[PDB]
């Protein structure tokens, strides 16, 4: 049976650019070819049928092309909605395949995270735990580094960090790392402090707290 | 308005059983036919099930053969997947979508997706805390404020403030594991100082597969 | 006596093969399956076709046939050709109707009637839901397959049979592939036809798929042939009869009993056949 190999299998590319990912099927299908948006999460939804006609929704940027053995999908003029990934479909025939995906990621102007610094509260020192949570707010591009210090102490290997999946609307990201510690551990230092080493902050920006309310 | 609404899915113990139905608002269904592609986290689509009804015909992938089987529901425009013995591999999101030629179409239409989770056990609900906020005011120590929804399993916790009433800056993130092997995100949403004491804040944390609905307030400083 | 001017007024056969006679009808005609060529569906090989003159029963509903004179050339020269029900009018058009479409155009006596080959798919009570059918070449050969789009003269007409106006064709295979827009425009008549019909065919890789997808205005196919091509083969166009001889060369005037070099008769001809010029004596 068939396989649909994709190229790349992720994008960068600002607005406005000509994005192109193109499919290599494994057998001659013949136009038996579909393309399929996702935006994480929600349910897929048809871009082109047939190789190259446009589905009828409102995609006009989206073009399909190819034959044989390789199919393309271009998108000549990119949009903050095109975050999504994207999939080739066959129905030459079954089983039915797709490719793995590519995910076509928007560039855009460099702006700098809104750091923030949590402490827990009500029931979590009632536990045996504590988790302060380092939040960044609609940054760009992805790649930061927030770290953390307990006192002076450089961390390792116990906090985990979520980031959001990029905005259909301006295209930056907003993170957060959940620091853990034992609460036998958590009182026994005074000061948290969290880092944020970014590429759009011309130096680091720490915001700390020390466990005070007495 | 045409509509492929799925629904049962859940937790359930490894070489079980649950079925899956794919229900149709607008449409018949037997001059149509219906696929389930599946989606492990991940990976991309991958197609395991199909049935043309008028026909009567089905077929299956090489990776379900003899666990699932599709039947539907005449009378009631209902599609259904049976699944038994399933494994960790089979832990996913479940896509039935809207299809034509039994020789091979594409997808017209999909549901939204079912989510089926099976391996180990538990059917545990989320503590839910607050991430206080600090300082002063928006531009040099703003208000961003938020709850963590840890530990609970499995997936999905609907975090909907105030009824989804301030929607915007929200950013409900993508869970992580921890030691335990249970689910931990966190929830935060934006605003000045003109919505901080002077406005009430709760998270509507729907954890659901063993529905737990803790109505947490995170307010101002406690002193 | 080692030279020609003669012909013998026949057409004989070729490889003791002998011609497929269409008789009052033509190529188009005969595939489509005109109803006044019922009597010659079952042909079942040969060495060259044979038209005549005025051989008017044709694609009797208006309109063009594409690539006819490409059709006509893959249907010349060749051996061993079956047809077959390759969208069965049991099964294939099961919620749009099947029986509704017949024209004045098409007639079988004084009748309503249409093409043997193609069915006319109209719709069903209020909706032409999209078909989708698709066909598998598992014959180990060129399936010719050959359908009809439908243009209609008035939007009214339009809805009367198709029920939608945003309505479309498209034609698929490994290939071929083609999308179809109903251009829908008052016409003068033709056969009391304001709209118009235009015929297309296409041969299918053995293995290979072809599907047919459709809102509207497909004229689907019924029977297709299953075909093995031969080569070295033409039309030819005469009034002479045809008779049971053998011969290795063959004209519109008659056929060559030859050994020999060269040709006064005709200048198409069909086989191991002279040169066409002028050659008659040789002392």
């Amino acid at each position: 049976d068939i396989q649909m190999t994709q190229s790349p299998s992720s994008l960068s590319a600002s607005v406005g650019d000509r994005v192109t990912i193109t499919c290599r099927a494994s057998q001659d299908v013949g136009f038996y070819v579909a393309w399929y948006q996702q935006k994480p999460g929600k349910a897929p939804k048809l871009l082109i049928s047939w190789s190259s006609y446009l589905y009828s929704g409102v995609p006009s940027r989206f073009s399909g092309s190819g034959s044989g053995t390789d199919f393309t999908l271009t998108i000549s003029s990119l949009q903050p909605e095109d975050f999504a990934t994207y999939y080739c479909q066959q129905y030459y025939n079954y089983p039915l395949t797709f490719g793995q995906g590519t995910k076509v990621e928007i560039k855009r102007t460099v702006a700098a995270p809104s750091v923030f610094i949590f402490p827990p509260s009500d029931e979590q020192l009632k536990s045996g735990t504590a988790s302060v949570v380092c939040l960044l707010n609609n940054f760009y591009p992805r790649e930061a580094k927030v770290q953390w210090k307990v006192d002076n102490a450089l961390q390792s290997g116990n906090s985990q960090e979520s980031v959001t999946e990029q905005d259909s609307k301006d295209s930056t990201y907003s993170l957060s790392s959940t620091l853990t510690l034992s609460k036998a551990d958590y009182e026994k230092h005074k000061v948290y402090a969290c880092e944020v080493t970014h590429q759009g902050l011309s130096s680091p920006v720490t915001k700390s707290f020390n466990r005070g309310e007495c | 308005e045409v509509q492929l609404v799925e629904s049962g899915g859940g937790l359930v113990q490894p070489g079980g059983s649950l079925r899956l139905s794919c229900a149709a608002s607008g449409f018949t269904i037997g001059d149509f036919g219906i696929h389930w592609v599946r989606q492990a986290p991940g990976k991309g689509l991958e197609w395991v099930a199909g049935i043309w009804p008028f026909g009567g015909y089905t077929y299956y992938a090489d990776s379900v053969k003899g666990r699932f089987t599709i039947s539907a529901d005449t009378s009631k425009n209902t599609a259904y997947l049976q699944m038994n013995s399933l494994r960790a591999e089979d832990t996913a999101v479940y896509y039935c979508a809207r299809f034509v030629n039994w020789d091979g179409d594409y997808m017209d239409y999909w549901g939204q997706g079912t989510l089926v989770t099976v391996s180990s056990a538990s059917t545990k609900g989320p503590s839910v805390f607050p991430l206080a906020p600090s300082s002063k005011s928006t531009s040099g120590g703003t208000a961003a404020l938020g709850c963590l929804v840890k530990d609970y399993f499995p997936e999905p916790v609907t975090v909907s403030w105030n009824s989804g009433a301030l929607t915007s800056g929200v950013h409900t993130f993508p869970a992580v594991l921890q030691s335990s092997g249970l689910y931990s995100l966190s929830s935060v949403v934006t605003v000045p100082s003109s919505s901080l004491g002077t406005q009430t804040y709760i998270c509507n944390v729907n954890h659901k597969p063993s529905n737990t609905k803790v109505d947490k307030k995170a307010e101002p400083k406690s002193c | 006596n080692l030279l020609e001017d003669k012909h013998n007024g026949k057409l004989c056969k070729l490889r003791g093969v002998a011609p497929l006679h269409l008789g009052k009808c033509n190529i188009a005609g005969w595939i489509l399956g005109n109803p006044e060529c019922e009597s010659l569906s079952t042909a079942s090989s040969w060495s060259y076709i044979v038209e005549t003159p005025s051989s008017d029963n044709g694609t009797c509903y208006p309109g063009d046939f594409i690539d006819y004179e490409e059709l006509r050339e893959q249907l010349s020269s060749v051996s061993s050709f079956e047809r077959f029900e390759i969208f069965p009018k049991t099964s294939s058009w099961p919620n749009h109707d099947s029986n509704k479409g017949v024209t004045a155009a098409c007639p079988h006596a004084g009748a309503k009637s249409f093409y043997k080959n193609l069915i006319w798919l109209v719709k069903k009570g209020n909706s032409y839901p999209k078909l989708s059918k698709s066909y598998i070449n598992d014959k180990g050969k060129e399936v010719l397959v050959l359908w009809g789009i439908h243009h209609p003269s008035t939007s009214a007409d339009q809805q009367s049979l198709y029920q939608n106006a945003d309505a479309y064709v498209f034609v698929g295979s490994s290939r071929y592939s083609k999308k179809f827009k109903p251009e829908i425009a008052i016409r003068p008549k033709v056969r009391d036809q304001e709209g118009r019909m235009n015929y297309y065919w296409t041969l299918v890789e053995p293995g290979d798929k072809i599907t047919f997808e459709a809102t509207g205005n497909l004229v689907v196919p019924r029977y297709a042939f299953a075909m093995e091509r031969n080569a070295g083969s033409g039309i030819i166009i005469s009034d002479t009869p045809v008779h049971d001889c053998n011969t290795t060369c063959q004209t519109p005037k008659g056929a060559i009993n030859t050994s020999l070099p060269f040709q006064n008769i005709h200048p198409i001809t069909i086989g191991k056949c002279p040169k066409y010029v002028k050659s008659t004596k040789l002392r």
